[PDB]
């Protein structure tokens, strides 16, 4: 019987490849598949993912080419991956990451094919510039259900899953279909270039910032400053004064002084700061 | 430790079986055997008695050589007036302590 | 038998000659058109590829099991420059070496009708290379039959070494196409 502490670690490629074809895809329910590994009974390794040429309905999608996808197989396998099908997934752009009943036989038939399959979902509209809306599934046998099993012993703390959510519920999680964990592994090569992939260039890093640019962005700067004080003089005429504690902060839904105050004179520091050090760094060290 | 690790295996669970300390007290004589003698602790009896299953009070409890001591209810007690056998090393040191005996 | 056959074919400017009707570059043509047709007589899915030998030792077409694209890639071809060998045997073994069907076994065949400007020590060299790479090699001579025969004949006996017959010479002397030689050669004569 199944364990709860399955985990899928998905391969930083599969994932980016995932989002970029989701992304590409919406609104269509695009498709792809993803070729990974189970390396034991508590996991699997997903390697790839290879998108699917079809382009159905704005409802629905549809598998096209069979022999796109052997041939695309047998050549993965002569380079590339030798690794071979383990799931499938979809993006549900803006639905969260249950399964439809179209969704659900096609994983009956890919678990009928290896009964360990897996489905994956992907909301490249609700993944956020951090955390992403991705999700597993593997379903649930109706067998088990009506003879009373369950789906997996859980033999861990990794049962919580993060509060399974609600609209994944409604749409029929934990009743037909069971949320499994992700994670990222790195082999390190990967990970030090992720830590590549945002560090800039020692040409910027001297280049100190043009001085005129510079001069008319500080007067700018000056110039709102000086206006953000006249009215955090007049806010603070008042302030406690005649007691807006009731008007907390509904005393006015607009132009904070002290907030914009501190935010410019803020940037103003890290603008004025940092390029009279370069200057002076770059007059001491091309010498 | 290993116990705290079971997040990921139930199983460990079981490794408490090494922290649980016998929260007794014997009494030992040189016959390596359990002379039949008693101790007292100059407290009450309701502060350190079993909880309940599911004279006002006295200030004196006794005792038997297999003794409950808790390690609160450790340093009050004591060897009663006299006795056979009397404690070889302080009782409020407690463990397992050798008695010394008098004449038999 | 599951086959993977790399070819190499000399294009060097002696391959303007003529001495076999109707020329040598026809003769070569012949030549890969009844060898491919052979191997297709064999396992089907036997595959083929192609390498032309010259200053630079490019490579025309990578395995496949078709010949349609052998013989016409190798129609659009004119005899230029010198063989520089070694370097085309070497890429013809990278070639089978990157084959899809491991399971297919490894076997070269050159058309080397030229005279061989090569170190034989280095030649041995590479014989012991390619017999512990488990590749077996047909070479198949034109022209200078005493100016590089017995270097080839030193190159397969290496290969074969005391049983290795996988290896083959066919060296043939001035006349017709090469068409009845190879038909009637050992190489194809097991097939």
């Amino acid at each position: 019987a199944v364990d709860t502490a399955e985990q899928v670690y998905i391969s930083s490629l599969a994932l980016l490849k995932m989002l970029k074809h989701g992304r590409a895809g919406v609104p269509m329910e695009v498709m792809g598949l993803m070729l990974g590994e189970f390396v034991d009974d508590y996991t699997v390794r997903v390697i790839d993912v290879f998108a699917m040429p079809q382009s159905g309905t704005g409802v629905s999608v549809e598998a096209v080419d069979p022999v796109f996808q052997a041939k695309m197989l047998d050549m993965l396998k002569q380079t590339g991956r030798p690794e071979m099908v383990v799931g499938w997934y979809h993006s549900h752009p803006g639905f969260g990451c249950w399964l439809s009943g179209v969704d659900i036989n096609t994983q009956q038939s890919f678990e009928a094919l290896s009964e360990r399959a897996v489905a994956v979902v992907v909301d490249p509209i609700q993944s956020v510039k951090g955390k992403v809306v991705i999700d597993a599934f593997r379903l649930i046998n109706a067998n088990m259900m009506v003879l009373g099993h369950e789906p997996r012993q859980t033999t861990s703390n990794l049962g919580h899953l993060n509060k399974p959510s609600i609209q994944a519920l409604i749409h029929g999680l934990n009743r037909h279909y069971y949320s499994i964990t992700i994670n990222y592994r790195k082999n390190e090569l990967e990970q030090k270039m992720l830590l590549n992939l945002h560090k800039k260039s020692w040409m910027e890093g001297l280049t100190l910032q043009d001085y005129s640019e510079h001069c008319k962005h500080n007067e700018s700067v000056v110039k709102e400053m000086l206006e953000l004080a006249k009215n955090y003089n007049k806010a603070v005429e008042e302030e406690d004064k005649m007691t807006p504690e009731q008007l907390a902060i509904k005393n006015v839904g607009k132009q904070d002084p002290k907030r914009h105050l501190e935010e410019h004179v803020d940037v103003l520091m890290t603008s004025n700061i940092v390029q009279c050090l370069a200057a002076m760094l770059d007059t001491v060290v091309f010498k | 430790l290993v116990f705290t690790q079971f997040w990921f295996w139930f199983p460990l669970s079981h490794f408490l079986s090494l922290a649980y300390t016998p929260t007794c007290v014997i009494g030992l004589n040189k016959d390596l055997k359990m002379p039949k003698v008693q101790y007292k602790s100059n407290c009450k009896p309701s502060t350190f008695a079993y909880p309940a299953p599911l004279e006002p009070e006295p200030n004196f409890q006794l005792l038997d050589n297999p003794a409950r001591v808790m390690p609160a209810q450790l340093k009050v007690l004591t060897m009663p007036e006299t006795c056979r056998y009397q404690p070889f090393k302080p009782l409020s040191i407690g463990g397992i302590i050798i008695l010394k005996d008098t004449s038999e | 038998v599951l086959e993977s056959t790399m070819v190499c074919v000399d294009n060097s400017e002696y391959m303007r000659n003529g001495d076999f009707l109707p020329t040598r570059l026809q003769a070569q043509q012949d030549a890969v058109n009844i060898v491919c047709h052979s191997k297709t007589r064999s396992n089907p899915e036997n595959n083929v590829g192609l390498i032309t030998l010259a200053n630079d030792c490019e490579v025309l077409t990578t395995l496949t099991p078709d010949t349609g694209r052998i013989l016409s890639k190798l129609h659009t071809v004119q005899p230029k420059g010198k063989i520089t060998f070694c370097t085309g045997i070497r890429v013809a073994h990278l070639a089978l070496k990157h084959r899809q069907g491991k399971n297919h076994k490894m076997r070269i065949i050159a058309f080397v009708g030229s005279p061989v400007e090569d170190n034989e020590k280095d030649l041995v060299k590479l014989a012991k290379r390619l017999k512990k790479e488990k590749v077996n090699v047909d070479i198949i001579n034109f022209g200078e039959e005493e100016v590089n025969t017995e270097k080839l004949t030193a190159f397969v006996n290496t290969l074969n070494g005391k049983d290795g017959t996988g290896s083959h010479l066919v060296t043939v002397p001035p006349g017709p196409s090469l068409a009845d030689a190879l038909i009637s050669s050992p190489i194809l004569a097991g097939e």
